[PDB]
RNA sequence: CCUCGCAAGAGGUGCACAAUCGACCGUGAGUAAGAGCAUAGCUGUUGGGAGUUCCUGCCGAA
């Protein structure tokens, strides 16, 4: 049923889905490692998925299949990633092995940019403490 | 019993659940399938080369 | 397509007891159709 | 009875209701009135385990069920029952419509699977086929073994070749049936010497007929045909143990 | 603890893109030699 | 006299002289659907902002990294 | 004529998807004459009753082949013996249904035939009277 | 669509429909294996009293 919820989605009134001036489609959703309303994108589209997200300081993963569909409150495994940011591309891997290349890819790139968000905010916050 | 399954009446006067028209909702599934693979012939690069 | 659903207690603890899935669920799912029909009946109000 | 509520535990949302159907089922397999049973429990059975693979997790919960699947064919062998006699013993009989119920159930639900769900059920496959050719291997593939098996479970449905048996399952146990007799029979150079040997005493050159006489008909799908003829006919390890 | 397995269908996948991938350098070889034929026969006809 | 042909290319397109195409924000739960795509978009905050949430914003855009095209509006004059 | 059906039928739009892909990466015409043929309109759809599955089995040599019909079948009470046959098409009405099921046939949508067929080996193709 | 053929072809079989050839019913609208009904959209004509035309593009007589 994947492909009729997507086509649905498509279209029909994706709620997250922004539309941009460019024409470009942005969903909103939180869950989303890219933001841009695709194929491959929705997380609602695609049953198994996967993408990093930040919980206080940590980093984790989530991770999206198509076993848990029913029974949304329990479906995303939180995962997490080591601080060690040489450690972490190899959790990602490891728990994204035999993996479609995209999500991976889009996982990693995401861990990147929030490690550099997390930096650059401890940046902008640094205190007086220690 | 108020719309029916397979061997039960809908309850309904002359009334059946539609049926439909692909059987598998999914594409991804029949078209990779195992022996359309075998039936089809090697695929392109998807992305053309430029030839003159 | 599973075979059956779980019944939940109100106060929120899973019932052993499980209900075998109805034959709607398993039908045509058409936007089109419901978008007109939806347009039609909504014109009515 | 039992196999109603053994085929309802299986197919239960809760994780522990469908591990415990399970675990309960291995000690109601082995039993007088599971073999007196008719081929329509089999199948209900079958249809249960299949919803219950239809629920596993992840990759590695399933490869685990997938070895228990393995584990419900291999329960049903008896040491004595290889020694008394060559004929074919109601235990064996029991077997065999259990093999019939596991294919037919497979033939059935092979096309509703998801794209993402399809690939944990190739596996399952895999060491289902295992599991009963380790059956034939535990009973030493007595002659009336292995004819009613081939005829009633292999011809039935997996290699009849019928337009109604999906061809999907046809190609993907000629890909597994190669690698699947090396497994039982387990340098290069000695350890090939040691298959050809051990093949020599599997029966599997009976087997490879019956693809032979699909390959041969007409009626066949003209792919199914093919892709059998060119991955087993042009082979090595026919040639290797002169098949 | 256990190690993950390849799926059963990514290996079908190779198999059959080895397979291609032969049967294409096989033809690339034909193609190789019979262009050179080709040239040859041009260069008779156009003398 | 506008035409067709006056068309720009499709690569250069909807782009702003800094080379960011500009995305309208209203919170910040929009700004984040920004959050890695800071060499193709740029920000633009709504002109119906209160004060009070263009500093949030523009606080969370700084810790983000993402461009905005319209910065001290509100908080300044031109 | 067209290059898409004309319908916004998310089921009708798929079939059309999976059958442009296998004319695209099959030799075989019948994907092709498939593909074409969806794209019709329901005046070029005329219904194809068992009378006429009826008749395009007796010719010599077809009573094996696979029946394909784009479109609909319907019902036609003329008749008292049916051959059994595994008829292929859009749609069927209940009383064509019935008649297939009741004489040992079976009635499959175009992705099972597609599965079955990706070449459409033995497969027969039929088109109803379009005189009005 | 099936066989043979590397291919061109050799055939076999034949949807819709056409071509002529005829039988029967009653010389055609013929039969000898029907498709229509309903809804909605667009829209041609007949009508009942009954100047220019937001921007861009497209197809195009004489
Ligand atoms: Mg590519
Ligand atoms: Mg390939
Ligand atoms: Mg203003
Ligand atoms: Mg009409
Ligand atoms: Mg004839
Ligand atoms: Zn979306």
């Amino acid at each position: 049923s994947d492909e009729i919820v997507w086509q649905v989605i498509n279209q029909s009134f994706c709620s997250h889905r922004i539309k941009a001036p460019n024409g470009q489609n942005f969903c909103r959703n939180e869950y989303n490692v890219t933001g841009l309303c695709t194929r491959q994108s929705c997380p609602l589209a695609n049953s198994k998925y996967a993408t990093v997200k930040c919980d206080n300081g940590k980093l984790y993963l989530y991770m999206k299949t198509p076993e848990r569909a029913h029974t949304p409150a329990k479906l995303w495994e939180r995962i997490k990633l080591s601080k060690n940011y040489t450690k972490a591309l190899q959790q990602i891997d490891e728990h994204l092995l035999h993996w479609s290349k995209f999500f991976r890819h889009k996982c990693k790139q995401r861990f990147t940019k929030l490690t550099q968000v997390m930096i650059t905010e401890r940046r902008l916050a640094l205190r007086e403490e220690e | 019993q108020v719309w029916g399954s397979e061997t039960v009446a809908s309850s309904k006067v002359g009334y059946t659940l539609p049926s439909h028209i692909i059987s598998t909702s999914d594409v991804t599934r029949i078209i990779n399938s195992s022996e359309i693979q075998s039936a089809i012939r090697p695929a392109g690069q998807a992305t053309q080369k430029r030839t003159h | 397509s599973r075979p059956q659903v779980t019944v939940h207690s109100l106060t929120g603890e899973a019932t052993a007891n499980a209900l075998p899935l109805p034959a709607v669920f398993s039908a045509p799912i058409r936007p089109d159709i419901v978008h007109t029909v939806f347009t039609s009946v909504n014109k009515n109000k | 009875m039992e196999t109603s509520n053994f085929v309802k535990q299986l197919s239960s949302n809760n994780r522990k209701t469908r591990v415990n159907a399970l675990e309960a089922l291995k000690k109601y397999l082995t039993a007088k009135q599971f073999k007196e049973n008719k081929q329509i429990e089999f199948n209900k059975l079958w249809k249960g385990l299949y919803y219950a693979m239809w629920f596993s997790d992840r990759p590695r919960p399933q490869q685990r069920l997938a070895n228990e699947l393995g584990e419900l064919h291999g329960l049903y062998f008896d040491p004595k029952d290889n020694s008394t006699a060559d004929e074919l013993t109601t235990n064996d009989k029991a077997f065999i419509k259990f093999s019939r119920g596991f294919w037919k159930v497979m033939c059935f639900e092979w096309f509703n699977i998801d794209r993402y769900r399809l690939d944990k059920y190739l596996l399952l496959i895999r060491r289902v086929l295992f599991s009963q050719l380790k059956y034939l291997q535990s009973r030493n593939w007595d002659k009336k073994l292995v004819d009613e098996y081939i005829k009633k479970v292999l011809r039935w449905l997996p290699l009849s070749g019928s337009p109604k048996v999906y061809t999907g399952i046809p190609i993907h146990i000629v890909d597994i049936l190669l690698d699947e007799w090396e497994r039982l029979l387990k340098n290069k150079e000695e350890e090939m010497r040691k298959i050809a040997e051990s093949a020599k005493k599997t029966p599997l050159a009976d087997v490879i007929a019956i693809f032979q006489d699909i390959v041969a008909d007409y009626n066949n799908s003209k792919v199914l045909r093919e892709k059998i003829k060119e991955d087993l006919f042009s082979d090595t390890r026919l040639v290797s143990w002169d098949i | 603890a256990e190690k993950i397995l390849t799926p059963e269908s990514q290996l079908k996948k190779s198999k059959a893109q080895q397979k291609t991938a032969e049967q294409v350098a096989a033809e690339r070889a034909a193609r190789k030699a019979a262009n050179k034929e080709k040239r040859a026969i041009i260069l008779e006809r156009n003398a | 006299q506008p035409k067709i042909g006056y068309g720009s290319n499709k690569k250069t397109k909807f782009l702003s002289p800094s080379g960011h195409k500009t995305f309208l924000v209203a919170n910040v739960k929009d700004l984040e659907t920004l959050t890695m795509h800071t060499k193709t978009y740029a920000a633009e905050i709504a002109h119906n902002i209160s004060a009070k949430n263009r500093v949030v914003i523009l606080a969370r855009a700084k810790a983000l990294g993402i461009k905005v095209t319209n910065p001290k509006g509100r908080l300044a004059l031109e | 004529h067209r290059t898409a059906p004309k319908s916004d039928n998310v089921y009708l739009k798929l079939l059309v998807k999976l059958y442009t892909f296998l004319a695209r990466r099959t030799d075989a015409p019948f994907n092709k004459v498939v593909l074409k043929a969806l794209f019709l309109s329901k005046i070029n759809r005329p219904p194809v009753s068992v009378s006429r599955i009826a008749r395009a089995l007796k010719q010599e040599g077809a009573a094996n082949k696979t029946v394909v019909v784009v479109g609909t079948v319907t019902d036609d009470a003329r008749i008292f013996e049916f051959p059994k046959t595994t008829v292929a098409a859009l749609r069927f009405t209940a009383g064509a249904r019935a008649k297939i099921v009741k004489a040992g046939g079976e009635c499959i949508t175009l992705d099972q035939l597609a599965v079955r067929a990706p070449k459409g080996q033995n497969t027969l193709i039929l088109r109803g009277p379009r005189n009005s």
